[PDB]
DNA sequence: CTCCAATATGTGATATAATATA
DNA sequence: ATCACATATTGGAG
DNA sequence: TCCAATATGTGATATAATATAGAT
DNA sequence: ATCACATATTGGA
């Protein structure tokens, strides 16, 4: 149930690795910025997990 | 170029000293050029179009014609734009929706640096710093933009489940 | 067709074509003043004398300049309306087709008969005929082909009116 | 029963949400069920079958 | 029961930056 | 963080 | 020097009723 | 992901 959130980190994640010549405070950011409250049940049902 | 023997030199990408000054020279050209434009009472548009073919010739005729100046103006905004490809790939696939792509926000990038930031450039400073803020921050703003219109681009695929988007979405309500 | 150069720091060309043949990296608008003599350059008669020929015949259908673009009721798009905000869907091929046209957009805006730099001006041609090759691909992948594709669908088989079913017994 | 965007026969949400009483949900004439039909050989019958149930609306 | 003029209010378009490197 | 243009609302008279 | 084998990569393609819903 | 089809190299002969 908790693996789309995995998901989403793992982007995250990997957009803040492979940023070039940028603020990277602004990317550790970007990570948590669109994280709602309803992401995780959107994504179960949605998915059909 | 001092100052840039200690960095990583990479030859497309240095900016000479002299063309630095060939940028300031340019700059000093448009601001004296900016007036008349303005005054200009022709219609906007075609305005827009001579300003910026205009700001081309005056860097062209600082530059002899040779156009080499140009060249590594789009090759720097290119860089800054194509740098965020790999790293910022989500906001890309958004914005293909949007029909904007990196291509396209470099030619966009450079009518408006040639436009609307070089005649701001300051006496004897360094183009580089400004033109690097300057593209990042509005790489930043285009990423961060809050768009009137949420886009969702329907999935016409039925590799795993066995109804694709476009499907239901037509025999639903349609 | 893809156009490559690049500079030093002077800013003159410095690739020197040291690698790449004379005839790669020229351009599309170089490809269509060159395109008969790259034919007869590139193309093997042993395996390809028909496709050669197929060419011959229609010289005039290979370069064209107008793109088709089919119904909207067939390309879905609803404008439904959201409390956080409003929601566009649609196919995407329809983001293909607006794509082409934003770029051909950004070429007419300069005037053609200047001269401009050609790192502005033929990628962007390169590009256009990727999205149009994709246009193409994603019309024959999608609408065109397989149970979902209209010709196996509604070409022989129909969804028929004045239907029934119903369970059996004895 | 509702027809499609396409002008062509499509099911509808209707018997979901207690509109209708009965389905009306249309069949498919599938490629296997064109073959069988196929036996008789008169081809104008089935097309005018097909046209005036589905593909045309002036036959309809 | 229209027509005038003007006011305050809404909406789209534009504007901000000055430590460089496949 | 403005600003030029579009719009519903008040003021006014006929 | 060549070549056939191995390996990589490309490409078409897929049942049957069915619960929905990315700064000021 | 199974089947086909086509290249690219490479160890082998």
């Amino acid at each position: 149930l908790l693996h789309p959130l995995l998901i989403k980190f793992s982007k995250g994640t990997y957009r803040v690795l492979n940023n070039r010549n940028s603020n990277k405070f602004e990317k550790i950011k970007t990570i948590f910025s669109n994280i709602q409250e309803g992401f995780l049940v959107k994504k179960i049902i949605n998915n059909e997990l | 170029n001092q100052a840039s023997k200690g960095k990583k030199i990479n030859i497309e990408l240095q900016v000479t000293d002299n063309l630095n000054k060939i940028y300031l020279k340019s700059s000093v050209l448009m601001r004296i050029l900016i007036p008349i434009l303005c005054d200009f009472n022709c219609d906007d548009d075609i305005n827009e179009v001579l300003v910026y073919d205009i700001f081309k010739e005056v860097i062209k005729s600082f530059d002899d014609g040779k156009k080499n100046a140009l060249n590594k103006l789009y090759k720097i905004i290119y860089s800054r734009v194509f740098e965020t490809k790999y790293s910022d790939v989500v906001i890309w696939t958004y914005l293909k929706n949007m029909s904007t792509d990196l291509m396209i926000i470099v030619k966009d990038y450079f009518k408006v640096i040639i436009k609307k930031i070089f005649p701001k450039l300051k006496h004897n400073s360094s183009v580089i710093s400004y033109l690097d803020v300057v593209i990042k921050q509005k790489l930043k703003y285009l990423f961060t933009f809050k768009y009137p219109i949420s886009y969702k681009p329907l999935k016409a695929e039925t590799t795993d489940d066995e109804e694709l988007s476009e499907q239901e979405r037509m025999e639903i309500n349609l | 067709i893809n156009y490559q150069q690049s500079i030093d720091q002077n800013g003159e060309n410095i690739d020197l074509t040291e690698e790449i043949g004379e005839d790669d990296y020229i351009g599309l608008v170089k490809f269509k003043d060159n395109f008969d003599d790259l034919l007869e350059k590139y193309t093997d008669k042993k395996k390809y004398q028909k496709e050669y020929d197929f060419l011959i015949e229609n010289h005039d259908k290979i370069f064209i300049n107008k793109l088709p673009v089919f119904s909207h009721k067939l390309r879905p798009a609803t404008l439904l309306t959201g409390s956080k905000g409003k929601v566009l869907a649609f196919d995407e091929i329809n983001n293909y087709y607006n794509f082409v046209i934003e770029y051909i957009n950004q070429i007419n805006e300069g005037v053609v008969s200047d001269d401009s730099i050609d790192l502005l001006l033929l990628p962007l041609l390169y590009n256009m005929q990727f999205y149009a090759n994709n246009i193409l691909t994603r019309i024959i992948s999608e609408y065109l082909r397989g149970k979902k594709g209209f010709l196996r669908k509604n070409i022989m088989g129909s969804r028929i009116n004045f239907s029934a079913r119903n369970v059996i017994t004895p | 029963s509702f027809m499609n965007l396409r002008g062509l026969p499509a099911k509808s949400k209707n018997f979901k949400e207690h509109k209708d009483l009965y389905s009306k949900t249309p069949v498919r004439i599938g490629n296997m069920e064109i073959s069988n039909l196929s036996l008789t050989n008169e081809m104008g019958s089935i097309m005018d079958m097909l046209n005036s149930y589905s593909n045309n609306e002036t036959n309809r």
